[PDB]
C-alpha cells in the first residue's frame, strides 16, 4: 500500500522541548507535563510546559468562577440529585432577566440575577485571554496576527451578549447559558427576525465558514501532498524557496489559473476566518435593531419575488 | 503565631499580590451584584421608594 | 430606527452590504498582490518577459531577515533557475510540453525536478542543526511503532534494495524525516519517510526501483544534511513515480 | 506567460486519457483529456441556467432558479419547462465536477506529487450527490433536491429542516457543527501563527517552527506541530462534511419525527426515567 | 527552602509593608460594615 | 501525627497552597449558595420578612 | 498483613496522595448530595419543618 | 505604613500603570452604566420630564 | 524499586500514613455515632 | 524522598506555621458556626 | 534589591508621583460625589 | 503634579497617542449617539418641532 | 526607568507641547458643554 | 520467567503481603455481609 | 526623537504646509455651515 502522510507510522522521542527564552519571564513557565503515545500518532506528543502569569491568574480564575456558577445552578435546578443532574444536563439553563426589566440590575438571583454575575465572570475571563493572547506573542517577538484574529471572534461574542442588548434595551435579547438552551436561543432569533437566512451579512458569514471549510482542506491537502519534498515546514520554504513550495503553486496555477505564495496563503487563512465572525456581528448587531424581518427586507431588495 | 514572614521565603511575591488582587476584585463585585438582586437592599431602588422617584 | 432610509430603500442595512463590497474589493486587491512575490514577472517559454503580466501590479519589496546571520531576502526580486533546466520545446508553439534531451530523473526535471537551494543545513532556535542522525542526536529512541532499523528494503518491482541503518530525525519536531539505507554497494542513501510505507517485516518503496537506490544523490557530510541535498534526494525518489516505473 | 519556475515543470506524461491529444496547457490552465470535458460540461450547465431565466421571465440573478421537477413526477423525467432543465443542469454539475476532479488528477501526477487534494473534492462532491441524487433516490422523487437559486435553495434548506423540527436536534448535525467551528477556528489560529513568524514585531529576524510550538505551549499548554496541524485541517473539513451528508442520509428516509423527540431516549432511560425533579422529572 | 531568594531582611521588610496594608483593607471594610448594619442590618 | 511535617518533603509547598486555595474558596462559595437558594437560611429575604422591608 | 508497607515500594507517594483525595472528596460530596436530594435526610428542610420557619 | 513606596522596586511600572488604566475605565463605565440603566438616576430622562421636553 | 524508597522509607512513610488514615477514621466514626442519634437509618 | 528540596529542619518550620494558621482558621469557623447554630440551628 | 531593576531613590521618586495624582484624582472624585449626593442623594 | 513629564520616560509617545485618538475619538462618538438616541435632546428633532418644518 | 529611550529635557520638551494640547482641546471642551448647558441643561 | 524483572523471592513476598490483603478485605466483606443477612435476609 | 528621521526642517516644513491645507479646509466648512445656518438653522 501507499503511505499517504495521515498518521506517523514511527514515532521518535528524545528531551523534552523547554521552549526559547526571548523574553519570556522564565519562572511563570512550568515543568514539561507528559508524553502522549496516542497523540504522537497524530502530532506532537509532549504536553507543556505552559505560561500562566498574571493575566493567566485573572482569566482561568474568571473562567473558573463562570463555569463554576454555571455548574451550581444546574446543580439547584437538579435539586441537588446527582442522578437528575446527569439525566438533564443537556436541559438545564441559566437565563437572562426577564424583559420587563430591561437593562437594570434589579432582578432576583433566580430570575436572571446570577446570569448577570456568570456574564461579568464571562467578561472578564474571555477579554483577558486576549490581553495574555497578545503579550504571549509579544515576549516571544512575533507578529500581533493571533490577537488581533481572536479580536474578530471577540466581536461577535460581544455583539451577542453586551452590545446588541445594550442596544435593544434589555438584558432578555441575550444568549442563555445551556446546551440545548442556547440551540433554542438560536432557532427562535431566526423566527423573531423573519428569517435570517435573508440577511446579507449571515449569508456573507455563511460563504466564509464555507470557505474556511474549503480553504482548509484545500491548504491542508496541499501541504500533505507537497510534504514528501519538505513542504510542511512552511516556514523554512517562505526563506529559501523549494521544490514543495512551486510544486504547491504549479498546481493550483495549472488547475485554476491562479495561485498563492507559501507566506500568502497564510494570509487568505487568516483574512477567510476572521470575516466569519467578523461579518456576523454586523448580520447579528442590524437584526432588530435595524431590520425586524429579513425575508420582508429581502423582497424589497431584491433577493425574494414579491 | 509570628514566623509567617517566612512565607515571602516561599512563595513569589509578584504572583502572590496579583492572585490577591485578583480575588478580592472578583469578590467585591460579586458580592455587590448580589446586593443589586436582592430588592431588599439595591441601594438605588431603596431611594426611589424613599424619595419618591421612578 | 427601523425603515429609516436615507433615499429610495438605501437603510443602514444598505450601508453595510455596500461597504463590504468595497472593502471586500480592496481585500481582494491586497491578498493577490501579497501573492505575486514569488515567480514574478511572468515569462516566455524560452526565458523571456512576456508580453502580458496580468491585471495585477506588482507588490512592493519586502526584506526578511534570516534568524542566524543568513542574510536578507527581499521578495519580489531578481530570479533565475540557476541550474541547466535540460529539456526541449516538442512545438514552436507556445501552450505545449517540454520534451527531456537525456535521462530525466538524472537530469532534474519533470517530476523528478530539484530547486538549488541554500547550500546550508537547516538550523533550529539554538543554531544547531535541525536534522541529524538518531545515533548522533542524544536521547531519542524508538518510541512507538515498528523500529524499521534493519529491515530489508523492497523497490517497486519486489526485489530488496538494501537494509535500514539509522533514522534521521527532526530534533525540535522529533519527527522521522530519512531512513539511511545501506546498499549492496555499502554505501549509504537517504530516503524521506513520508514516500516509505513500514510493514511488519520490511520496508516498501513504491517510488523506486531496485536498479535506482544506487542513482539516489549522496550527502558530503555523514551526520549533515542541507537543504540543496534535501531538495535533491526528495525530488529525485518522488519523480521515480512517473519515471520509473514502466 | 509562465511563472519563473515553470519551465523545467512542463514535461509530457501523466494522463489517464490521451497523452498527447489533450496534452497541452491553455495559458496557464492545463486542458487534458478532462478539462475538455469539464469545460463543455461547466459551460452548458451555465447557459441552461441562463435559458431557464427567459423561461422564468427574470433577469435579476439573485431571483434566477432552476426548480427540480415537483413531487408528481416521482423519480423519472419531466418537461423541460418544468423540472427536465435542472435534471440536465444537475447532469452536467455531476460531470463537471467528477471531471475537475478527475483532470486534478492527472495534474498531480505531472508534478509527482500525492492525491490528496482530489480525494478531498470529492467528499464535497459526494455531499453533493447525496443531496441532488442519492437523497431523492430513497425518498423517491426529484422534487426532494434543492432547486438552483442563489436564495431559493435557502428556501429549501429552511423548509427541509423545518420539517423535522428544528433542525439543532440531529445528532449529527451537531457533530457536523462542531467540525465546521472547529476547523474556521483552527484556521485563524493556522494563518495568524505562521504570519506572525514570518513577520515579526519590527526590525526583528523571521522566528522558526521552535517559536511557534513554544508560543502554543505557553498560552494553552500544547501544540500539535506543523505537520500536526495541516492533518487537522484536512480531517476537520473531511468530517465536516461527512457528517454533513450522513445528518442528510438519514433525514426523511430513517428519521421521519421531530428531532427533539429523539433525545428522550437517554431522558428516559430505565434507571431515571421516574426520578422526580429536574427540567424533565 | 529557599524558592525565591528573598532573605530575611527582605521577607520581614516584605511582611510588614504587606500586613500594613491588610489592617489598613481590614479597617476600612470593619467601618463599612458597621456603617451599613446601622443604616440597615441584616441578622 | 507529630511526625504529619513529613508531608511537604512529599509535596511541593507552593503547588499545595494553591491548590487548597482554590479548593476552600469553591467550597465556601458553594456552601453559601445552597443556604442562599434554601429559603430557610437566606439571610437577605430572613431580615427582609423581619423588618418588613418588601 | 503487618507487611503493608512495602505497597510503598511500588507506587510513588506523590500520584497515590494526590488520587486519593480527588477520590475521597469526590465521594462525599456525592454522599451529601444523595442525602440531600433524599427529601427524609435533607438537614436543611428537615429543620424548616420541625421549627416551622416556613 | 509610610513604605509603600517600595512596591516599585517589585512591579514593573510599565505594567501597573497599564493594569491600573483599563481598570478605572471600565469601573467608570461600568458605574455610569448602572446609573443609566435604572429609571431613578438616568439624568438623560430626569432634565427629560423635569423641563417637560416630552 | 519503582518509585527508588529504601526499605526503611517505606516503613516510615506508611507509619504516618496510617497515624492519618486512623485520626480520618475516628472522625468519621464519631460523625456516623451523631447521625445516627439523631436520626437512624437502620 | 525530599520531592521539594526541603530539608528535615526546613520542613518543620514549614508545617509549624501552616499548623498555626489552620487553627486560627477553624477557630473562626467554630465560633462563626458557634453563633450561626444560636442564631437559626440545624438540628 | 528589587525585581524590576529599579534604585530605592528611583522608587521613591516615582511613588511620590504617582500619589500625587491619586491624591488628584481622588479628590476630584469626591467633588463630584458631593456635587451628586447633593443633588440627588441615594440614600 | 510638576513631575509629570516624566511619564514619557515610560510609554512610547507613539502608543499613547495613538491610543488617545482611537478612545478620545470612540468616546466623542458614543456620546454623540447616546444623544441622537434619547428624543429628548436629539437636535435634529427639536429643530423640526421649535421651526415647525414637519 | 527610562525604558523608552527619551532623555530628560526631550520628556520636558514632549510634555509641554502635550500639555499645551490637552488644555487647548479641553478649553474647547468646556465652552461646548457652557453653550449646551445654556440652551439645554441637564441637571 | 521474566517479563517483569521479578524473583522467585520477589513474587513470593509480593503474593505473602497480597493475598493477606486479600483475606482482609473479604473479612470486611463477611462481616458486612453477615450483618446486613441479619438485618435484612435476601433468603 | 528620531522615530521617522525628519530633521526638524523638514518637519517645520511639512507642518507649514499642513496648516495651510489644514486653515483652508476648515475654512470652506466654516462657509458652508454658514450657508446651512443662514437657510435653516438647526438651533
Ligand atoms: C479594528 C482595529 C484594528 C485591529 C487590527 C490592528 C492591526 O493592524 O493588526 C494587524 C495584524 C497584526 O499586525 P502586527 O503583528 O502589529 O504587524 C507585524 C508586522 O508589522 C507585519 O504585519 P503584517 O504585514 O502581517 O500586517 C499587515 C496587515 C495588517 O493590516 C490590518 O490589520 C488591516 C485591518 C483591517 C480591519 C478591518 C475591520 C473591519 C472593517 C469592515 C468594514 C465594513 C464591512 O495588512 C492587511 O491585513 C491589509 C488588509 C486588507 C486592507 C485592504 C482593504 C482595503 C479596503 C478598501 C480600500 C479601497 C476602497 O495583522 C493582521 O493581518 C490581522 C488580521 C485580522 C484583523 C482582524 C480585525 C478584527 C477587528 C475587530 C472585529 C471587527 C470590529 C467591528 C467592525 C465592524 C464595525 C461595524
Ligand atoms: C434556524 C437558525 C438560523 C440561523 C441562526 C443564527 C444566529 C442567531 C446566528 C447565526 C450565526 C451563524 N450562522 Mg446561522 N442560522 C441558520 C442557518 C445556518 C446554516 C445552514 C446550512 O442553514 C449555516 C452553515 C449557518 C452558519 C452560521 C455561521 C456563518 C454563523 C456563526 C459563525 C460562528 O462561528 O459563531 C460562533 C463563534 C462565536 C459565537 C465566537 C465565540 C468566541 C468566544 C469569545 C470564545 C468563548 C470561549 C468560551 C468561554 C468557552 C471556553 C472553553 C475553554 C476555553 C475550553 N447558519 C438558520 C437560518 N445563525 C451567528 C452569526 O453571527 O451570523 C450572523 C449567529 O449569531
Ligand atoms: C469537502 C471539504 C470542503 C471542500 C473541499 C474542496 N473543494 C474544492 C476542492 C476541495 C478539496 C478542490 O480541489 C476544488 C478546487 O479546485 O477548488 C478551487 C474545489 C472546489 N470547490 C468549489 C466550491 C465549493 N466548495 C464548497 C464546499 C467544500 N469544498 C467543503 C466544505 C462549496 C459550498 C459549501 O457551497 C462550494 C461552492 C469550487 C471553487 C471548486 C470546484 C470547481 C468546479 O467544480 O469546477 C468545474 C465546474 C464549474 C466551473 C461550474 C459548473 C457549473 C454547473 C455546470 C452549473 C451550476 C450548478 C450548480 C449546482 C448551481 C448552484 C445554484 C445555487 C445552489 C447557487
Ligand atoms: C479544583 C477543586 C477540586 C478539589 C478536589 C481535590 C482536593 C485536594 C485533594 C488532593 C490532595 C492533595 C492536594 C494537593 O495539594 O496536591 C497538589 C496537586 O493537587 C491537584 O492537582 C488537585 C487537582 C487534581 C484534579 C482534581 C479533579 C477533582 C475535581 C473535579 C471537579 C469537576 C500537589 O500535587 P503535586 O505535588 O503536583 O503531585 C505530583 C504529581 O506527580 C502527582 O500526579
Ligand atoms: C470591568 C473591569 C475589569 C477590569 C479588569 C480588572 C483587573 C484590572 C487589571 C487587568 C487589566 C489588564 O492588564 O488586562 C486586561 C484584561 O481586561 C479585562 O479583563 C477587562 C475587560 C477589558 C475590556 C477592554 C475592551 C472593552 C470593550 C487587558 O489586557 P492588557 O494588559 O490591557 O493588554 C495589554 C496589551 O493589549 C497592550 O500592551
Ligand atoms: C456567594 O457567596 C458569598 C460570596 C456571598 C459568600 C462567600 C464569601 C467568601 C468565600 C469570602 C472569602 C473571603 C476571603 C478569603 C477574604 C480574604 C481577604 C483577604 C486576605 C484580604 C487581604 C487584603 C490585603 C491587602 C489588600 C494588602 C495590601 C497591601 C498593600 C496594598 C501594600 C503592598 C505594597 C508592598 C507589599 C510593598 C512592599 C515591597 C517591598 C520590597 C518591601
Ligand atoms: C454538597 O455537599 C456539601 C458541600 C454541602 C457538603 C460536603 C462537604 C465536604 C466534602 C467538605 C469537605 C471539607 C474538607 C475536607 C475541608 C478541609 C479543610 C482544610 C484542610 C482546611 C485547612 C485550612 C488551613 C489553612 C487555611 C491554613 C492557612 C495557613 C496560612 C495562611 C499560613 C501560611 C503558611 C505559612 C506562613 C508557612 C510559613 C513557613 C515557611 C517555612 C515559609
Ligand atoms: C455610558 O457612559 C458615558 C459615556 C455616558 C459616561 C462615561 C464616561 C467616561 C468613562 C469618561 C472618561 C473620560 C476620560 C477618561 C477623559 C479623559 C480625557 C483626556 C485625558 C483628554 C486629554 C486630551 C489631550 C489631548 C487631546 C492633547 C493633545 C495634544 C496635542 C494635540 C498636541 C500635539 C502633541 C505633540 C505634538 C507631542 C509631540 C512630541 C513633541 C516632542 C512635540
Ligand atoms: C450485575 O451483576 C450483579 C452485580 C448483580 C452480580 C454480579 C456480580 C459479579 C460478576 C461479581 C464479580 C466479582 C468478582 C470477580 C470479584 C473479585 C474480587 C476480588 C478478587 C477482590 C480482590 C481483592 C484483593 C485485595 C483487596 C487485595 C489487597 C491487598 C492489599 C491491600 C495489600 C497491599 C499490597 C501490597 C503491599 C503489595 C506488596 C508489595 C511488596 C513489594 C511485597
Ligand atoms: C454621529 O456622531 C457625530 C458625527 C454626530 C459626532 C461626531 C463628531 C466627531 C467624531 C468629530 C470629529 C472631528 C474631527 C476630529 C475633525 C478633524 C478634522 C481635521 C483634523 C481636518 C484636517 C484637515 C487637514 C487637511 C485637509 C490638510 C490637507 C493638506 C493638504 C491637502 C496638503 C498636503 C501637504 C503636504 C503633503 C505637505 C508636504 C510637505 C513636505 C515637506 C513633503
Ligand atoms: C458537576 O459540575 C460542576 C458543578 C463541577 C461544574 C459544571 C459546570 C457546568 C455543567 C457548566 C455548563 C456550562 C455551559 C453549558 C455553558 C454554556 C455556555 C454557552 C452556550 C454560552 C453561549 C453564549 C454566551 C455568550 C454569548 C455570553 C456573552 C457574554 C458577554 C458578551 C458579556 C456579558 C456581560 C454582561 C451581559 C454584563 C456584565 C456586567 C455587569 C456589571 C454584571
Ligand atoms: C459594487 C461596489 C460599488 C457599488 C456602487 C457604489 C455606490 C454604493 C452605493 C449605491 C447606492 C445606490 O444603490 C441603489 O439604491 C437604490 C435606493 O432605493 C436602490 O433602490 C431602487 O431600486 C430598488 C430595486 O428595484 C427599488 O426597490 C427601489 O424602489 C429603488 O429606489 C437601487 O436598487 C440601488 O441600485
Ligand atoms: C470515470 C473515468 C475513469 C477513467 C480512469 C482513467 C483510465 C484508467 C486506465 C488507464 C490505462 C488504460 N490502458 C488502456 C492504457 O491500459
Ligand atoms: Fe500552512
Amino acid at each position: 500500500a501507499e503511505y499517504q502522510n495521515i498518521f506517523t507510522q514511527v514515532q521518535v522521542r528524545g528531551p523534552a522541548d523547554l521552549g526559547m527564552t526571548e523574553d519570556v519571564n522564565l519562572a511563570n513557565r512550568s515543568g514539561v507535563g507528559p508524553f502522549s503515545t496516542l497523540l504522537g500518532w497524530f502530532g506532537n506528543a509532549q504536553l507543556g510546559p505552559i505560561y500562566l502569569g498574571s493575566l493567566g491568574v485573572l482569566s482561568l480564575f474568571s473562567g473558573l468562577m463562570w463555569f463554576f456558577t454555571i455548574g451550581i445552578w444546574f446543580w439547584y435546578q437538579a435539586g441537588w440529585n446527582p442522578a437528575v443532574f446527569l439525566r438533564d444536563l443537556f436541559f438545564f439553563s441559566l437565563e437572562p432577566p426577564a424583559p420587563e426589566y430591561g437593562l437594570s440590575f434589579a432582578a432576583p438571583l433566580k430570575e436572571g440575577g446570577l446570569w448577570l454575575i456568570a456574564s461579568f465572570f464571562m467578561f472578564v475571563a474571555v477579554w483577558s485571554w486576549w490581553g495574555r493572547t497578545y503579550l504571549r506573542a509579544q515576549a516571544l517577538g512575533m507578529g500581533k496576527h493571533t490577537a488581533w484574529a481572536f479580536l474578530s471572534a471577540i466581536w461577535l461574542w460581544m455583539v451577542l451578549g453586551f452590545i446588541r442588548p445594550i442596544l435593544m434595551g434589555s438584558w432578555s435579547e441575550a444568549v442563555p447559558y445551556g446546551i440545548f438552551s442556547h440551540l433554542d436561543w438560536t432557532n427562535n432569533f431566526s423566527l423573531v427576525h423573519g428569517n435570517l437566512f435573508y440577511n446579507p451579512f449571515h449569508g456573507l458569514s455563511i460563504a466564509f465558514l464555507y470557505g474556511s471549510a474549503l480553504l482548509f482542506a484545500m491548504h491542508g491537502a496541499t501541504i500533505l501532498a507537497v510534504s514528501r519534498f519538505g513542504g510542511e515546514r512552511e516556514l523554512e520554504q517562505i526563506a529559501d524557496r523549494g521544490t514543495a513550495a512551486e510544486r504547491a503553486a504549479l498546481f493550483w496555477r495549472w488547475t485554476m489559473g491562479f495561485n498563492a505564495t507559501m507566506e500568502g496563503i497564510h494570509r487568505w487563512a487568516i483574512w477567510m476566518a476572521v470575516l466569519v465572525t467578523l461579518t456576523g456581528g454586523i448580520g447579528i448587531l442590524l437584526s432588530g435593531t435595524v431590520v425586524d424581518n429579513w425575508y420582508v427586507w429581502g423582497q424589497n431588495h431584491g433577493m425574494a419575488p414579491l | 503565631m509570628s514566623k509567617f514572614y517566612k512565607i515571602w521565603m516561599i512563595f513569589d511575591p509578584r504572583r502572590v499580590f496579583v492572585a490577591q488582587g485578583v480575588f478580592l476584585f472578583l469578590l467585591a463585585v460579586m458580592i455587590h451584584l448580589i446586593l443589586l438582586s436582592t430588592p431588599s437592599y439595591n441601594w438605588l431602588e431603596i431611594s426611589a421608594a424613599k424619595y419618591n422617584r421612578v | 430606527m427601523v425603515g429609516v432610509t436615507a433615499f429610495g430603500n438605501f437603510d443602514l442595512a444598505s450601508l453595510a452590504i455596500y461597504s463590504f463590497w468595497i472593502f471586500l474589493a480592496g481585500l481582494i486587491y491586497y491578498l493577490q498582490t501579497e501573492n505575486m512575490r514569488e515567480g514574478y514577472p511572468l515569462e516566455n517559454e524560452d526565458g523571456t518577459p512576456a508580453a502580458n503580466q496580468g491585471p495585477f501590479p506588482l507588490p512592493k519589496p519586502k526584506t526578511f531577515i534570516l534568524p542566524h546571520g543568513r542574510g536578507t531576502l527581499t521578495v519580489p526580486g531578481p530570479e533565475s533557475e540557476d541550474r541547466p533546466i535540460a529539456l526541449a520545446r516538442t512545438a514552436v508553439s507556445e501552450g505545449f510540453p517540454h520534451a527531456p534531451t537525456g535521462d530525466p530523473m538524472k537530469d532534474g526535471v519533470g517530476p523528478a525536478s530539484w530547486v538549488a537551494r541554500r547550500d546550508l543545513p537547516e538550523l533550529d532556535g539554538h543554531g544547531h542543526n535541525k536534522i541529524k542522525p538518531m545515533k548522533a542526536a542524544a536521547g531519542f529512541y524508538v518510541s512507538a511503532g515498528k523500529n524499521p532499523i534493519g529491515l530489508p528494503v523492497r523497490g517497486c518491482d519486489l526485489e530488496i534494495a538494501g537494509k535500514v541503518v539509522d533514522i534521521w530525525v527532526d530534533i525540535p519536531e522529533q519527527m522521522a524525516r530519512f531512513l539511511e539505507v545501506e546498499l549492496k554497494d555499502g554505501s549509504t542513501r537517504l530516503l524521506p519517510m513520508q514516500m516509505v510505507k513500514v510493514q511488519s517485516n520490511r520496508v516498501h518503496v513504491n517510488a523506486l526501483s531496485s536498479d535506482l537506490f544506487a542513482g539516489i544523490p549522496t550527502i558530503k557530510s555523514p551526520t549533515e544534511v542541507t537543504l540543496l541535498e534535501e531538495d535533491k534526494i526528495c525530488g529525485y525518489v518522488a519523480g521515480g513515480l512517473m519515471y520509473a516505473a514502466p | 506567460a509562465l511563472l519563473s519556475f515553470e519551465r523545467k515543470y512542463r514535461v509530457p506524461g501523466g494522463t489517464l486519457v490521451g497523452g498527447n491529444l489533450f496534452d497541452f496547457w491553455v495559458g496557464p490552465f492545463y486542458v487534458g483529456f478532462f478539462g475538455v470535458a469539464t469545460f463543455f460540461f461547466a459551460a452548458l450547465g451555465i447557459i441552461l441556467i441562463a435559458w431557464s431565466a427567459v423561461l422564468q421571465g427574470t433577469w435579476n440573478p439573485q431571483l434566477i432558479s432552476v426548480y427540480p421537477p415537483a413531487l408528481e413526477y416521482g423519480l423519472g423525467g419531466a418537461p423541460l419547462a418544468k423540472g427536465g432543465l435542472w435534471q440536465i443542469i444537475t447532469i452536467c454539475a455531476t460531470g463537471a465536477f467528477v471531471s475537475w476532479a478527475l483532470r486534478e488528477v492527472e495534474i498531480c501526477r505531472k508534478l509527482g506529487i500525492g492525491y490528496h487534494i482530489p480525494f478531498a473534492f470529492a467528499f464535497a462532491i459526494l455531499a453533493y450527490l447525496t443531496l441532488v441524487l442519492f437523497r431523492p433516490v430513497m425518498m423517491g422523487a426529484w422534487g426532494y433536491a434543492f432547486p438552483y437559486g442563489i436564495w431559493t435553495h435557502l428556501d429549501w434548506v429552511s423548509n427541509t429542516g423545518y420539517t423535522y423540527g428544528n433542525f439543532h436536534y440531529n445528532p449529527a448535525h451537531m457533530i457536523a457543527i462542531t467540525f465546521f467551528f472547529t476547523n474556521a477556528l483552527a484556521l485563524a489560529l493556522h494563518g495568524a501563527l505562521v504570519l506572525s513568524a514570518a513577520n515579526p514585531e519590527k526590525g526583528k529576524e523571521m522566528r522558526t517552527p521552535d517559536h511557534e510550538d513554544t508560543f502554543f505551549r505557553d498560552l494553552v499548554g500544547y501544540s500539535i506541530g506543523t505537520l500536526g496541524i495541516h492533518r487537522l485541517g484536512l480531517l476537520l473539513s473531511l468530517s465536516a462534511v461527512f457528517f454533513s451528508a450522513l445528518c442528510m442520509i438519514i433525514t426523511g428516509t430513517i428519521w421521519f419525527d421531530q428531532w427533539v423527540d429523539w433525545w428522550q431516549w437517554w431522558v428516559k432511560l430505565p434507571w431515571w426515567a421516574n426520578i422526580p425533579g429536574g427540567i424533565n422529572g | 527552602l529557599g524558592y525565591t531568594g528573598l532573605t530575611d531582611e527582605q521577607a520581614q521588610e516584605l511582611h510588614s509593608v504587606y500586613m500594613s496594608g491588610l489592617w489598613l483593607f481590614s479597617a476600612v471594610a470593619i467601618v463599612a460594615h458597621l456603617a451599613v448594619y446601622i443604616w440597615r442590618p441584616w441578622f
